DNA sequence: CATATGGTTGGGTATAATGGGATTGTCTCGGATGCAGG
DNA sequence: CCTGCATCCGAGAGTTAGGGAACCCAACCATATG
C-alpha cells in the first residue's frame, strides 16, 4: 500500500523484457512510422506535429484526456486519403505503438541507473522520472541502422537528464548549469589538493590549480555564492520548545521610535 | 463595523483563483547574483508587491503619490510594502489532488459521502486500483460489471483490452500449428508447449522460410535483425522480395515462381480475437474500438460481430478484433473528483431517511452518521466536489520568508521547500503529459504530485514523513504550523511577549507595607523609560525627547535630577508582579513601587504564600499597565492589600507564617514548673514564704485555701498593663510567666505577653471593645487562632483595618522572634530513652516469630505480614513517646514548639529526626523485612542509606512525571469552563439542591453528622431556597449563609431539628452561558455577594487544578487513588475495579456453591441475577432491603450507569461527593460551588431518543438547552414534541463539542475541529473568553462586561447645565 | 562506531569509482574520497547530544 | 535609442548495461472495525 | 440476521528561564556602456 517505490517497482516488474527480434522490430517499426507521419503531412499540407499530436491521442484512445473536434475532423480527412497513403496512416499507427512498448519494456535501466545518484538533493522517485524523460529522448533519437544495442545509447540519455535535473533543482537559490559545473570543479580541485597536501589548502592553492583567470578574490567569491541557506524551523537545544528563527529580528518594519521621530518631525 | 462573528467554510477553485495575485510558474525564489526575486517565483514582486515602500523593481516610480500605479516595464503596483504579508499566489495542479483533511481524518468525509471505506479510498486516490464510472456493458468472469466496482491491474487491462500469451520455442523446435488456426485451451503448440487461453496462433519471428520454385523447394535463413515481409501461405513471383534486410544485397529476391511458408518461430502469441481477411481497403484503422454489425473493410461487405479493438494487420491483410470494450473505469482524484460532482444530495438524503426505519439499530446508526454529513453540506451551502483541491493558494512571502543573516547567509521555512518540490512535480507532469509518455509513467508522477500536496498541507501524516537530505527532520507543514503546543494558537495567539517588562531575582521585603513592592532603580528607569522623557521634557533635563533618549542610553551620561524625575513619574502608579507557574489568580498581583538600590525585586513576606515564593533564588516577572483603564483595574481589582482571602475556600491566604508564628507563639505561650507540684497551704502568706525559701516554683500549680492558683498570681498583681510590662522591663517577670493583671475592669490571671499581644491588636486596629470580642485569651497564639483571627477582623472591620492589623501582627512576630532565641542543636534532638525498651521487646517477639516459622504453623505471608505489622505499630509507639517526653520534659523545644506551633514541621519528620527512620520500600514496591532503627540525629548505615535512596528516587520521579497529568487537566478545566460569567442578578428559577447533614456508618449501623469543614465547605455562603426555622431563629428565603448562619445550622442539626438545607446552585441555573449572583452567592475572596461580570469559571478551574499540581499522591519523604480518581470522574471514565449496583428494587438472596456464587435482587415483578468472582467482597446480606441505583459490592460506580438507572441529580451528588472526597483526604478545602460549575457543564447535553416532528435524528446529540427551546416552539405551534434523554460526557469530549469552532480549534484535535466546522460553515458567535482573545477583543467579563461598561460619570454642575438645556 | 559509518560510506564510494572507471588505469588515491569520514567525524564531535 | 560583451540556456555524446534501503526501551484511552459465536 | 470481543489506529502527555559525486559546444536574450 505505502512505500510507492515498491509500487512503482511491481508496476515495472508486471511488463517483461525484451529480445534483440522484439528491440530490432520496434524500432523498425518506429522509424517507418516516423516516415510514414511526414510522408502523410507532406500528401495533405499539414503540419508534421499536428498528425503527429492527433494519431497519438488517437492511439491513446478516449481514456486519455488540441481538443476532440480538430483530432476528429483531421482524423476523418486522413482516413479519407485515397489507397497507397492510407497504408503510411497504418504504419504510422504501429509506430507510435511500438515507441510506446519500446519505453514501457525499458523503463527498468532508467532505475537501474538512477538507483546510483542518491544523496544529492533529489530523491529516488525524482531520479527515475528523470530518467524517464532521458528514456524518452533517447527512444525518440534512437537509430537502429547501426546495429547498436539500444542500451548503450539510452544510457547517455538517461545519465543527460538525471544530471540537468539534479544542477536544475537541487537547490533553493537556483544557480546557473555553467556556475554548477564551475563550484563542482572547484569542489574536485580543493579535494584533491586537500589530500595531496595532507592538509586543507588555502584558496590561492586553489586559483592557482584551477588556471588562467582564477585568483583568491574569485574562489571566495565563487564559495559564497555555494552556501545554501538554512532552515528557520531548525531545533535549538534538546528540548523541542525553540527554533532557529526565534532569534532573528525583524529589521524591515519601523520601531515605535523610529515612528514616533518621524511624526514629531512631521508636525 | 465592529466584528462580531467569523466564519469559516470550504473554499472553491474559483475561490482560491480570486484570492491570488498571480500563479507562481517556476520554483525559483531569488537570484543568485543580486538577490531579488525571480520573475514568477515564489517570491515575484509582481504577484505578492514590491520589497520596498512605494517602489517598483526597476526604479522607474520610486516615489509615493502613486497609489495604485502598476509599472508598465515592471509589473509592480506602488504601494506598501507590508501588503507582501497579505497577498496570496496560487498554482494550477495539472491533475486534481485530495485536501488529505478530508481523507484521512476518521471517519474520511469523502469516503462517508461516497460510502467507500477507507482502505478503498485509499486504493483509489494513490493509484492501486480502479473505479467503474460507465460499465459500457462489460462481463468480468461471467458477471456483469457495475458503478463502483474495484478493478486490479490485471482485471482492468484483461478487460479493456483482452487476452494475450506469449510462448518462447528453442531453436530447433518446430510448432506443430500453422499461422492463423484457431488452438483450444490445452492444445499443445510444441513438444513441450502447452496454451492455455482460447484464441488464434500468430507465429512471431520465424526462423526459416521455405519458397518452393515450379516443383522443388528451398530454405532461407531468418537472422533477428532482418524480417519477413511475405504472408504466410502466399505464393511469391520473380523479383518480389521476401526477407528484408538491412543490406541490400542481404535481400531475398524470389528467383522463380513459388509458395512460400515459415518455419521454427521464434515465439508464439495466442490471442483471443476475431479474424476478417479483406481485399481492399479498409475503413477502420488499428487501435479502434467497435461494436458488433460495424463496417470494417470492402465497403461494409464484412461485419464486426463483437465488441473489441481493431488491429488491421496489412502484412496478411486481415483485420483482427480482439474482445474488448470501452469501459470508463478510472483512478485518483479525477475519479473521486467525478463521484463528487454527480452526487445529488436530496435523493442521498432521502434514501438515508427511508433507511432510518429499519430495525437494526448499527444501521441505523450508520445512516445517522452518514446523513449528519449530507445535511451539513446541504445547509452550509457548500460543493462536496470543493474537496478536491485544483488550484493550490500560496502564502504570502513574508510569512515564509527567505531572509539575509547579519553574517551574510540565507535562512528560510520549510514551507518554501515544500512549495518548490509542488511545482517541479507540477511542471514534470505537465512535461509527460504533453508528450504523450506511457500510462505507467503518468501514473507514477500522478501519485508523486499528490504525495507532495499531502506533504505540503500535513507531512507526516500518510507514509515516511519529507524530510532534507542530510538530516532526519521532518519539514514542518501548515498543519504542523497551526496545531500542537509549539503551533499559532497556543504560541502566538493565547499567550504573548509583551513589552514594558522584566524580570529579576526577588528578597525578602519585611520594612514594606502589604501594598508595596521593592524595584530597582535601573529596572524602573527601563520599564517607564517613554513617561520619564515625557517628565524630562517636561523639566528642564533636556530640551527635547530625542536630546533625552540620547541622554538615558549612556549610562555615564546619566545625572541626579532624573532620578527625581523617575520618582515623580511613578508616583500613585502600580505594577504587577507575576511568578511563574501562575497556579491561580493570585500569581499575578499588583503593588506599588518604591524604588530601590541593588538589582533584586523586594517582596512582602505575607504574599510569598500566595505566589508560593520563597528565597533561595526565585526569580519574578514585572509588568507596567499603561493606560488608565489598566492602572484602576490594578489599583481597585489586583492591588494586594485587596486580595485577603482566598477565592477557593473563603479562608484567609495572606496571614502569619514561620518567624510571625514563631514569634507570636513564643510570646504567647505560659511556662510550667515542676518545684511545687501541687502543695497544699492554708493561708497565701505560707505560699509566699515557701516560694521565697526555695521549696515552691514560681508559677508551680499550688493549691491554697482550696482553690488552684500559683506563687505568681498572689505575689504579682498589677494595676494595669502598663505597671505588668514596666514590671517585664526591669526583669521582675517575664513575658511567660502568669500573673494577675486588671484590665477591661476585670482582674484577669494571664502573663503579660497575651496582655501585650491584645494591645497589639487593640493599637492595630484602634479599637479596644471589637479588638477584645475579635481575640482567644487564654489560649498560645498558632496557625489556626491567627488565621480565625484575621478572617474574624475581615468581616467586623473591613480589609484596610485588616491590612493594617496583618503588617503589625507581621511586625511584632518578627520582632519577638528575634530575641525569643530560637535555635537548633544536635542536642536539640532529644531521644526518648523508652525508644531503647521499644527496641529490645521487638528483638525479642522477632524471635517467637520465627519460632513460628521454625513449627510450620506460619506461611511466608503470614510471617512477611506479621513482621510488617510488628514494626508499624513500633514505629507508631515511637512517635507518641518522642511527643510525650517533648510535652511533658521539654515544653519548649525548638522542634516541638515548631510543629505545634505550625511553624514548620509535622510529626513523621520529628520522629526521623527523634525516633527512628522506618520501614523502607523494595523498588518492586514490597516492603524490606529489617527496617531502618536510626534517626538522623545517631546517624545512617551505609546499607540503610542506600536502601532508602528507592524510595526517594521514586518520590522524585512521580512529582516529575505526575505535574504534567495535573497541568493537563488545569488546562481541560479551563477549556471547558471559560465562557461562564455572572450574567443577571437573578434567573427566577424556583429549583434547587438539598445539601446533606448526615452520613452512612461503614458498618451500615447508623447516621453520623458530618464533619464541620465539609459541612462548612458545601453550606458557606449559599442562598437559602426556601425558608428556615430552626432553634426559634428564622432564615428568609434568599438570605445569603454566612458563616455564624452555617454554625447555628450545623447546631440546630444536632439537636435532631434539621436534616437537610435547601440551598441555590449553579447545577440548577437557568442562565445561558453563565449563572446569575443568587445561584452562585458569595464570592469566596470578599465574603460578600458576588458581583455581575465575574468570570466564575475560570476561578472554579483555577481552584479545582492549584491543589492537585502540589498537594495529591511536593518532596516525598522516604521514611516508616489522589489524582488520577479525580482525573477519573472528570473525565466520565468507567473504572476497572466497577463495582455491581442494583438497578431495581428488591430482596437479596445469596445463592452459593462450591465452585459459583451469585446474588438474586428480587423484587415484587421480577427477580435479576449478578454472577460475581467468588473472591469478592459483598455489602449486603441474605434477606437485606436495597433502593434503586444502590450498590451490591465494594468499588466505585459507574457513573453512567447512575444515570441510567437514578438519573441526572444523583449523578451529580455522586460526581461532587466523590470528587471532594480525594481533596479530603489530602487536606485541601474548596468548596462545592467550583466542582458543581464543571459538573454542569459536564452534564450539558442530550440524545434525541424520538425526533417526532422535528428535523432532528434519533441518536442526535445535542445541547439540552437547544432542544428544550426547540419542544417549547413545538408546544406554541402544537406539534409533537422532540424526545430525549440526558448524556454525561467528560471533560474533553464536552470541551470538544461547544458550538464555537475557535476555542475548540485552540484547544485540542485541531484538524478534526476545523476540518468538521469547515463543511458545517459554523459561525462562532464571540461568546466566550478564548476566542475574545484571540481576536484581542474586550473580553465579555469584568469591566467588559455588559451589565457595567456603559455607566457614565458627571459632576453636578454639568447635570444642571444638561438639565436646563433639556428643560 | 561513527568512524565505521565513515568507512563504510567510504567503501560505497570506492565500489562505484572502481565501476565508472577504467581498471587499466587506476590508483588507490583516485579510488577514495575521504570527504564522508571527515564528515561523519566532524558531525560526532560537533552535533552529537 | 544602439549596439557589444558575458552570462545564460538548449543539445549532444553509440561495447553493454535491465526491481532500493532502512527498520528497535511508553502509556493510556477512545472510537472504528473485522471476526467469532448464538 | 443480531450481538459481543479482541484489534488497530490515532491523539494526548504543566509553566517560566536560557539556549544557536561529467564534460563540452553553440545559439540567444539581458544588461552595460556611449
Ligand atoms: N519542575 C518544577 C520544579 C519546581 N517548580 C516550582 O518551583 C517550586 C520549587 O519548590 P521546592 O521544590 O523548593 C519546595 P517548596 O515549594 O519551596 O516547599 P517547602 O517549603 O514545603 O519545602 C515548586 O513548588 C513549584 O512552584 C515547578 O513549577 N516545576
Ligand atoms: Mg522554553
Ligand atoms: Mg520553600
Ligand atoms: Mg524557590
Ligand atoms: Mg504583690
Ligand atoms: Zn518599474
Ligand atoms: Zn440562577
Amino acid at each position: 500500500t505505502s512505500d510507492p517505490v515498491r509500487q512503482y517497482l511491481h508496476e515495472i516488474g508486471q511488463v517483461p523484457l525484451l529480445t534483440l527480434e522484439e528491440e530490432v522490430e520496434l524500432a523498425r517499426k518506429v522509424e517507418e512510422g516516423m516516415e510514414a507521419i511526414k510522408k502523410l503531412s507532406e500528401i495533405t499540407g499539414l503540419d508534421p506535429d499536428l498528425i503527429r499530436e492527433v494519431v497519438r491521442a488517437k492511439i491513446l484512445g478516449s481514456a486519455r484526456v488540441l481538443d476532440p473536434k480538430t483530432v476528429e475532423e483531421i482524423d476523418q480527412k486522413l482516413k479519407s486519403l485515397p489507397k497507397e497513403h492510407k497504408r503510411y496512416l497504418h504504419i504510422a499507427r504501429e509506430g507510435e505503438a511500438a515507441r510506446q512498448h519500446l519505453i514501457e519494456a525499458n523503463l527498468r535501466l532508467v532505475v537501474s541507473i538512477a538507483k546510483k545518484y542518491t544523496g544529492r538533493g533529489l530523491s529516488f522517485l525524482d531520479l527515475i522520472q528523470e530518467g524517464n524523460q532521458g528514456l524518452i529522448r533517447a527512444v525518440e533519437k534512437f537509430e537502429y541502422k547501426r546495429r547498436f544495442k539500444f542500451s548503450t545509447y539510452a544510457t547517455w540519455w538517461i545519465r543527460q537528464a538525471i544530471n540537468r535535473a539534479i544542477a536544475d533543482q537541487a537547490r533553493t537559490i537556483r544557480i546557473p548549469v555553467h556556475m554548477v559545473e564551475t563550484i563542482n570543479k572547484l569542489s574536485r580541485t580543493a579535494r584533491q589538493l586537500q589530500q595531496e597536501l595532507g592538509r586543507e589548502p588555502t584558496y590561492e592553492e586553489i586559483a592557482e590549480a584551477m588556471g588562467p583567470g582564477w585568483d583568491a578574490k574569485r574562489v571566495e567569491e565563487t564559495l559564497k555564492i555555494a552556501q545554501e541557506p538554512v532552515s528557520l524551523e531548525t531545533p535549538i537545544g534538546d528540548e523541542k520548545d525553540s527554533f532557529y528563527g526565534d532569534f532573528i529580528p525583524d529589521e524591515h518594519l519601523p520601531s515605535p521610535v523610529d515612528a514616533a521621530t518621524q511624526s514629531l518631525l512631521s508636525e | 463595523k465592529e466584528v462580531r462573528k467569523v466564519r469559516i467554510a470550504l473554499a472553491s477553485p474559483e475561490k482560491i483563483r480570486s484570492w491570488s495575485y498571480g500563479e507562481v510558474e517556476k520554483p525559483e525564489t531569488i537570484n543568485y547574483r543580486t538577490l531579488k526575486p525571480e520573475r514568477d517565483g515564489l517570491f515575484d514582486e509582481r504577484i505578492f508587491g514590491p520589497i520596498k515602500d512605494y517602489e517598483c523593481a526597476c526604479g522607474k516610480y520610486k516615489r509615493q503619490r502613486f497609489e495604485g500605479k502598476v509599472c508598465e516595464r515592471c509589473g509592480v503596483e506602488v504601494t506598501k510594502s507590508i501588503v507582501r504579508r497579505y497577498r496570496m499566489g496560487h498554482i494550477e495542479l495539472a491533475t486534481p489532488a485530495a485536501h488529505i483533511w478530508f481523507v484521512k481524518d476518521v471517519p474520511s468525509k469523502i469516503g462517508t459521502l461516497l460510502d467507500l471505506s477507507a482502505t478503498e479510498l485509499e486504493q483509489v486516490l494513490y493509484f492501486s486500483k480502479y473505479i467503474v464510472l460507465d460499465p459500457k456493458g462489460a462481463i468480468l468472469n461471467g458477471v456483469p460489471v457495475e458503478k463502483r466496482q474495484l478493478l486490479t491491474d490485471e482485471e482492468y487491462r484483461e478487460l479493456r483490452y483482452g487476452k494475450q500469451e506469449t510462448y518462447p520455442l528453442p531453436p530447433g523446435v518446430d510448432a506443430l500449428v500453422k499461422d492463423g488456426e484457431e488452438v483450444v485451451k490445452g492444445q499443445e503448440l510444441a513438444p513441450g508447449v502447452v496454451s492455455r487461453l482460447d484464441g488464434v496462433a500468430l507465429y512471431r519471428f520465424p526462423r526459416r522460410v521455405r519458397v518452393e520454385y515450379v516443383t522443388e523447394p528451398k530454405d532461407y535463413r531468418v537472422q533477428p535483425h532482418m524480417n519477413v515481409v511475405v504472408p504466410e501461405g502466399a505464393r511469391v513471383e520473380a523479383g518480389d522480395k521476401i526477407v528484408a534486410a538491412i543490406d541490400p544485397e542481404e535481400e531475398v529476391i524470389a528467383e522463380a515462381e513459388g509458395v512460400v511458408h515459415l518455419h521454427e518461430p521464434a515465439s508464439i502469441l495466442v490471442v483471443k480475437a476475431r479474424v476478417y481477411p479483406f481485399e481492399d481497403d479498409v475503413e477502420v484503422s488499428t487501435g479502434d474500438r467497435v461494436a458488433p454489425g460495424d463496417v470494417l473493410a470492402d465497403g461494409g461487405k464484412v461485419k464486426s460481430d463483437v465488441y473489441g479493438r481493431v488491429e488491421v494487420d496489412l502484412v496478411r491483410n486481415v483485420v483482427r478484433v480482439v474482445e474488448s470494450y470501452d469501459i470508463d473505469a478510472r483512478m485518483g482524484a479525477e475519479a473521486i473528483q467525478q463521484l463528487l460532482k454527480e452526487l445529488d444530495l436530496e435523493a442521498l438524503e432521502k434514501e438515508l431517511l427511508e433507511e432510518m426505519k429499519h430495525p437494526s439499530r448499527a444501521r441505523r446508526a450508520k445512516a445517522r452518521k452518514r446523513l449528519e454529513v449530507v445535511r451539513a453540506f446541504l445547509d452550509s451551502g457548500n460543493r462536496p466536489e470543493w474537496m478536491i483541491l485544483e488550484a493550490v493558494p500560496v502564502l504570502p512571502p513574508d510569512l515564509r520568508p527567505m531572509v539575509q543573516v547579519d553574517g551574510g547567509r540565507f535562512a528560510t521555512s520549510d514551507l518554501n521547500d515544500l512549495y518548490r518540490r509542488l511545482i517541479n512535480r507540477n511542471n514534470r507532469l505537465k512535461k509527460l503529459l504533453a508528450q504523450g509518455a506511457p500510462e505507467i509513467i503518468i501514473r507514477n508522477e500522478k501519485r508523486m504530485l499528490q504525495e507532495a500536496v499531502d506533504a505540503l498541507l500535513d507531512n507526516g501524516r500518510r507514509g515516511a514523513p519529507v524530510t532534507n537530505p542530510g538530516s532526519d527532520r521532518p519539514l514542518r507543514s501548515l498543519t504542523d504550523i497551526l496545531s500542537g503546543k509549539q503551533g499559532r494558537f497556543r504560541q502566538n495567539l493565547l499567550g504573548k511577549r509583551v513589552d514594558y517588562s522584566g524580570r529579576s531575582v526577588i528578597v525578602v521585603g519585611p520594612q514594606l507595607k502589604l501594598h508595596q513592592c521593592g524595584l530597582p532603580k535601573r529596572m524602573a528607569l527601563e520599564l517607564f523609560k517613554p513617561f520619564l522623557l515625557k517628565k524630562m521634557e517636561e523639566k528642564g533635563i533636556a530640551p527635547n525627547v530625542k536630546a533625552a533618549r540620547r541622554m538615558l542610553e549612556r549610562q555615564r551620561d546619566i545625572k541626579d535630577e532624573v532620578w527625581d524625575a523617575l520618582e515623580e513619574v511613578i508616583h500613585g502608579k502600580v505594577v504587577l508582579l507575576n511568578r511563574a507557574p501562575t497556579l491561580h489568580r493570585l500569581g499575578i498581583q499588583a503593588f506599588q513601587p518604591v524604588l530601590v538600590e541593588g538589582q533584586s525585586i523586594q517582596l512582602h513576606p505575607l504574599v510569598c504564600e500566595a505566589f508560593n515564593a520563597d528565597f533561595d533564588g526565585d526569580q519574578m516577572a514585572v509588568h507596567v499597565p499603561l493606560s488608565s483603564f489598566a492602572q484602576a483595574e490594578a489599583r481597585i481589582q489586583m492591588l494586594s492589600a485587596h486580595n485577603l482571602l482566598s477565592p477557593a475556600s473563603g479562608e484567609p491566604l495572606a496571614k502569619p507564617s514561620r518567624d510571625i508564628i514563631l514569634g507570636l507563639y513564643y510570646i504567647t505561650q505560659v511556662r510550667k514548673e515542676k518545684k511545687g507540684a501541687g502543695l497544699e497551704f492554708a493561708t497565701p502568706e505560707e505560699a509566699l514564704a515557701a516560694h521565697e525559701r526555695g521549696e515552691v516554683a514560681l508559677n508551680a500549680p499550688i493549691k491554697v485555701a482550696g482553690r488552684e492558683t500559683s506563687v505568681g498570681r498572689l505575689k504579682y498583681v498589677f494595676a494595669n498593663p502598663d505597671e505588668a510590662l514596666l514590671a517585664v522591663a526591669h526583669g521582675i517577670v517575664d513575658l511567660q510567666d502568669v500573673v494577675t493583671v486588671r484590665y477591661m475592669g476585670k482582674r484577669l490571671e494571664t502573663s503579660p505577653g497575651r496582655i501585650l499581644f491584645a494591645r497589639i491588636v487593640a493599637e492595630a486596629v484602634e479599637d479596644e471593645k471589637v479588638a477584645w470580642e475579635l481575640i482567644q485569651l487564654d489560649v498560645p497564639q498558632e496557625k489556626n487562632s491567627l488565621k480565625d483571627l484575621v478572617y474574624q477582623a475581615f468581616l467586623r472591620l473591613g480589609m484596610e483595618k485588616t491590612a493594617r492589623l496583618l503588617d503589625a501582627l507581621k511586625y511584632y512576630g518578627f520582632t519577638f522572634s528575634t530575641t525569643s532565641g530560637i535555635t537548633i542543636g544536635i542536642d536539640d534532638a532529644v531521644i526518648p530513652e523508652e525508644k531503647k525498651q521499644y527496641l529490645e521487646e521487638a528483638d525479642r517477639k522477632l524471635l517467637q516469630i520465627e519460632q513460628a516459622y521454625e513449627m510450620g504453623f506460619l506461611t511466608d505471608r503470614e510471617r512477611y505480614d506479621q513482621i510488617l505489622q510488628l514494626w508499624t505499630e513500633t514505629t507508631e509507639k515511637v512517635t507518641q513517646a518522642v511527643f510525650k517526653n517533648f510535652e511533658e520534659n521539654y515544653p519548649f523545644n525548638p522542634l516541638y514548639v515548631m510543629a505545634q506551633s505550625g511553624a514548620r514541621g509535622n510529626p513523621q519528620q520529628i520522629r526521623q529526626l527523634c525516633g527512628l527512620r522506618g520501614l523502607m520500600q523494595k523498588p518492586s514496591g514490597e516492603t524490606f523485612e529489617v527496617p531502618v532503627r536510626s534517626s538522623f540525629r545517631e546517624g545512617l548505615t551505609v546499607l540503610e542509606y542506600f536502601i532508602s535512596s528507592h524510595g526517594a528516587r521514586k518520590g522524585g520521579a512521580d512529582t516529575a512525571l505526575r505535574t504534567a497529568d495535573s497541568g493537563y487537566l488545569t488546562r481541560k478545566l479551563v477549556d471547558v469552563t471559560h465562557e461562564i460569567v455572572v450574567r443577571e442578578a437573578d434567573c427566577g428559577t424556583t429549583n434547587y439542591i438539598s445539601v446533606p447533614l448526615f452520613q452512612p456508618d461503614e458498618v451500615t449501623r447508623s447516621l453520623r453528622l458530618r464533619k464541620r469543614a465539609d459541612i462548612e465547605a458545601g453550606l458557606y455562603g449559599r442562598v437559602l431556597a426556601r425558608e428556615v426555622e430552626v432553634l426559634g431563629v428564622r432564615l428568609e428565603e434568599g438570605r445569603y449563609l454566612s458563616m455564624d448562619d452555617v454554625h447555628l445550622l450545623i447546631k440546630a442539626a444536632e439537636a435532631g431539628e434539621i436534616q437537610e438545607v435547601p440551598v441555590r446552585s449553579p447545577l440548577t441555573c437557568q442562565t445561558r452561558y453563565g449563572v446569575c449572583q443568587k445561584c452562585y452567592g458569595y464570592d469566596l475572596s470578599m465574603a460578600r455577594p458576588v458581583s455581575i461580570g465575574e468570570a466564575v469559571g475560570i476561578v472554579a478551574a483555577q481552584s479545582i487544578g492549584e491543589p492537585g499540581t502540589q498537594l495529591t499522591m511536593r518532596t516525598f519523604h522516604t521514611g516508616g487513588q489522589g489524582l488520577p480518581r479525580v482525573i477519573e470522574l472528570f473525565e466520565a471514565r468507567r473504572p476497572k475495579a466497577k463495582a455491581v449496583i442494583s438497578e431495581i428494587d428488591g430482596v437479596v438472596r445469596i445463592e452459593e456453591t462450591e465452585e459459583k456464587l451469585s446474588v438474586f435482587v428480587e423484587s415484587e415483578g421480577f427477580s435479576k441475577e449478578y454472577k460475581l468472582p467468588k473472591e469478592a467482597r459483598l455489602l449486603v446480606k441474605d434477606g437485606d432491603y436495597v433502593e434503586a441505583g444502590q450498590p451490591l459490592t465494594r468499588g466505585a460506580i459507574d457513573p453512567h450507569q447512575l444515570l441510567e438507572a437514578k438519573g441526572p441529580e444523583a449523578v451529580e451528588r455522586y460526581l461532587v461527593e466523590e470528587i471532594q472526597k480525594v481533596y479530603r483526604a489530602q487536606g485541601v478545602k474548596l468548596h462545592d460551588k467550583h466542582i458543581e460549575i464543571v459538573v454542569r457543564q459536564m452534564m450539558k447535553y442530550v440524545e434525541v431518543t424520538d425526533p417526532g416532528d422535528s428535523r432532528l435524528l434519533e441518536g442526535q446529540v445535542l445541547e439540552k438547552w437547544d432542544v428544550e427551546a426547540l419542544n417549547e416552539r413545538l408546544i406554541a405551534e402544537g406539534k409533537t414534541p422532540v424526545a430525549w434523554k440526558p448524556l454525561l460526557m467528560g471533560v474533553t469530549k464536552s470541551a470538544l463539542s461547544t458550538k464555537s469552532w475557535l476555542s475548540a480549534a485552540s484547544f485540542q484535535n485541531t484538524t478534526h475541529v476545523l476540518t468538521e466546522a469547515a463543511i458545517a460553515g459554523k459561525k462562532d458567535e464571540l461568546i466566550g473568553l478564548k476566542e475574545n482573545v484571540i481576536l484581542g477583543r474586550l473580553i465579555p467579563a469584568g469591566t467588559g462586561s455588559d451589565f457595567v461598561r456603559f455607566t457614565q460619570v458627571v459632576d453636578q454642575k454639568t447635570l444642571k447645565a444638561i438639565e436646563e438645556a433639556r428643560k | 562506531d561513527q568512524f565505521r559509518v565513515g568507512l563504510a560510506r567510504l567503501a560505497r564510494g570506492v565500489r562505484e569509482r572502481m565501476l565508472m572507471g577504467s581498471e587499466d588505469s587506476l590508483t588507490p588515491a583516485k579510488l577514495v574520497n575521504s570527504r564522508p569520514l571527515e564528515a561523519a567525524i566532524r558531525e560526532f564531535f560537533s552535533r552529537s547530544q
